[PDB]
């Protein structure tokens, strides 16, 4: 519902004044969906990327804050809210360049604002690679 | 006397009252007056009301008669010069071809 | 003051002899400064519907609650739990399932499924403290009894918990008690010359 | 306790604890979806 | 996706008129008679039902189920 | 054409209803067809069509508001099927599109 008039002087050059009550009721309400994907591969040597479980705090029987939203498989769980510098997939990879020794390579949510996880997709390719895709919502 | 137009309050050219204030009373006086105009004129205009509508561009009957006469007169003068080029004499203006 | 019409949810009345600077104050208070009870927090357990949780929480906010706002205080800053004095609570819980019997054509949802539409009548009031004695049954309800919130398919589930608190409409527009409040000056169309004939 | 993943095509619980290639138990579908979290999340109704 | 609970412009509860509006259109009312029968006097409420698209009725086919 | 014997062919594919020909059910959908429209899927049920064209054979028209409840199927089926043979008048269903030859 547009009134074509000059109101408040905050509309001098193409700027348009909106109504607060209309925005509260749902005018212009939008959703932004973003991706995050991780690939776990099987190398030429018989070694593999892996997802470690959440690293618990031994003193409090709860995961550390950077791991707060990880499920027991080390992949983030649908419904929970991610915040900046929090891990989504607790990936570790071999530094082969006698037993394996692993360096942590976590997929982490960089983003100035908080996002919610809607679904986590797990599928595999013929080469025994494991593919994980996260759908994120704001 | 006189209303304030673009030529007196705007950016186009001199004879601007803010330019007079700048050159005669200093930089701070010009900047204050601009801030006062930016504050005062929205308070008037938003409580006067100012709007454009389809009735502000609709041609009245005094134009629709005039426009019909102009088109008929202008097209018939063109049609005669068309005939004067293809099938007669056209007064060829100096320095240009007949077309 | 002349009251010219009044029924359920509507009122028209005339004020004579007051100025615009005071009648407009009454218009603005009714929009923005008269308080009501509305949902601010939703605690979601197992939402599996297609409706996004942030969208569902926005919808549940806008449902008007029949609670009389004079009997409740403002919840203090912080204070995530709240108490008997200053919050109500509602519980929405709907599971959608297939109908065990259906005709072979099976075309329409209203036969195939049960609870495939969530309506505001599924909101159950959950009393805190002595509220169950202060309010007779049915006083604390959603007003309309027919507002669609979500819409389901079998296997999908909604379970949540709402916290209604008190607030004014200047804060958020789900607190305003009026559909619209406005006024108009009264016309007096007068005939300067007698108009007869056709 | 074992992780349960939900099949994309037929919505059937598969419980893929073992390091087997991803594959549905009842049907041939090879895409799996994680289930929703048990923990509560609070949303402002705004 | 789904009918908004309140009209954006004034806040009348139009979110409960939708299942009625589709019903009256089966009884072959016109749109302008159907909205008048529900009480939508102002045109800002009328466009809520008149311009709505019922997307959730069609997204819910693709949606997973037992 | 052999315009007398051929009716034993035409009887298998069209039957005369209200002064005009009407297509038979088996030409449009055999019994495993999926829904032809969007919205909620539905299964084929040819007698859910044949009953409608039967009502046009006995009555003047289909004349009442909520036949979709009696035959149970979607309004999105009935009002779409009807739309290939008729045009709407207010409240009284549909109008037969061509005159009574
Ligand atoms: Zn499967
Ligand atoms: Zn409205």
């Amino acid at each position: 519902t547009v009134a074509v008039m000059s109101y408040s002087g905050y509309d001098i050059e193409d700027a348009l004044v909106l109504n607060k009550a209309s925005l509260d009721r749902g005018f212009g309400r939008c959703l932004v969906y973003k991706n995050a994907k991780c690939t776990l591969k099987r190398y030429t040597n018989q070694t593999f990327d892996k997802v470690m479980g959440p690293m618990l705090d031994a003193a409090t029987r709860k995961p550390i804050w950077r791991h707060e939203i990880l499920d027991a498989d080390g992949i983030c769980s649908p419904g929970e809210k991610v915040e900046n510098k929090q891990v989504l997939v607790n990936k570790s990879m071999p530094t082969v360049t006698q037993q394996p020794q692993y360096k942590d390579v976590p997929i982490t949510y960089k983003g100035a604002t908080d996002s919610y996880i809607e679904k986590v997709m797990i599928s595999s390719n013929a080469e025994d690679a494991f593919l994980i895709k996260m759908l994120l919502r704001q | 006397s006189g209303s304030m137009d673009k030529g007196t309050l705007g950016s186009g050219s001199k004879n601007n009252i803010f330019y007079i204030l700048l050159r005669d009373w200093g930089q701070n006086e010009a900047a204050d007056a601009m801030s006062r105009l930016a504050r005062l004129a929205p308070v008037y205009l938003s409580n006067r009301g100012f709007s454009i509508g389809i009735g502000d561009v609709t041609p009245g009957q005094g134009l629709l008669k005039a426009k019909y006469e102009l088109l008929n007169a202008g097209y018939k003068k063109c049609d005669e010069y068309i005939e004067a080029l293809n099938t007669g004499k056209l007064q060829q203006q100096p320095g240009c071809t007949a077309e | 003051v002349d009251v010219v019409h009044m029924d359920e949810n509507s009122l028209e009345f005339d004020m004579v002899g007051i100025d615009a600077a005071i009648a407009n104050a009454f218009r603005r208070i009714l929009l923005a400064e008269v308080p009501t009870m509305a949902v601010e927090k939703v605690l979601v357990y197992n939402n599996t519907s297609i409706v996004q949780d942030e969208i569902l929480a926005h919808r549940l906010g806008l449902i008007p609650i029949h609670a009389d706002p004079r009997l409740f205080e403002y919840r203090n800053q912080g204070d995530e739990e709240g108490t008997e004095i200053d919050t109500l609570q509602f519980r929405l819980q709907v599971r959608c399932t297939r109908n065990p019997h259906a005709a072979k054509d099976s075309s329409d949802p209203n036969e195939l499924y049960v609870n495939h539409k969530v309506y505001t009548r599924h909101m159950t009031w959950i009393p805190l403290g002595n509220q169950a004695d202060l309010f007779p049954e049915g006083t604390i309800r959603p007003v309309h009894d027919d507002i669609l919130i979500a819409q389901l398919r079998p296997g999908q589930e909604i379970d949540l918990l709402m916290h209604c608190v008190k607030g004014i409409g200047k804060d958020h527009a789900k607190f305003s008690p009026v559909a619209t409040a406005s006024y108009r000056l009264l016309p007096d169309i007068t005939l300067l010359e007698p108009v007869e004939g056709e | 306790q074992p992780m349960i993943y939900i099949c994309g095509e037929c919505h059937t619980e598969n419980e893929i604890k073992s390091r087997d290639p991803i594959r549905c138990r009842e049907c041939g579908y090879r895409i799996m979806y994680k289930k929703r979290t048990k923990r509560l999340v609070v949303f402002d109704a705004r | 996706m789904i009918i908004p609970v309140r009209c954006f412009t004034c806040g009348k509860i139009v979110g409960n008129k939708w299942e009625a509006y589709l019903g009256l259109l089966q009884a072959e009312y016109t749109e302008g008679d159907a909205l008048d029968a529900l009480g939508l006097k102002r045109y800002c409420c009328r466009r809520m039902l008149l311009a709505h698209v019922d997307l959730i009725e069609k997204l819910l086919n693709y949606a997973p189920l037992e | 054409i052999d315009s007398v014997a051929v009716l034993r062919g035409i009887q298998k594919v069209a039957m005369l209803v209200q002064g005009n020909w009407v297509v038979k059910s088996d030409i449009l959908y055999p019994k495993d067809s999926s829904s032809p429209h969007s919205g909620v899927p539905a299964e084929v049920l040819c007698r859910g069509r044949d009953f409608v064209m039967w009502k046009f054979t006995q009555s003047r028209w289909v004349v009442r508001k909520e036949v979709a409840t009696v035959t149970k199927l979607c309004a999105e089926d009935v009002k779409d099927f009807l739309e290939h043979m008729a045009v709407v008048r207010i409240n009284k269903g549909w109008e037969f599109i061509l005159p009574y030859d």
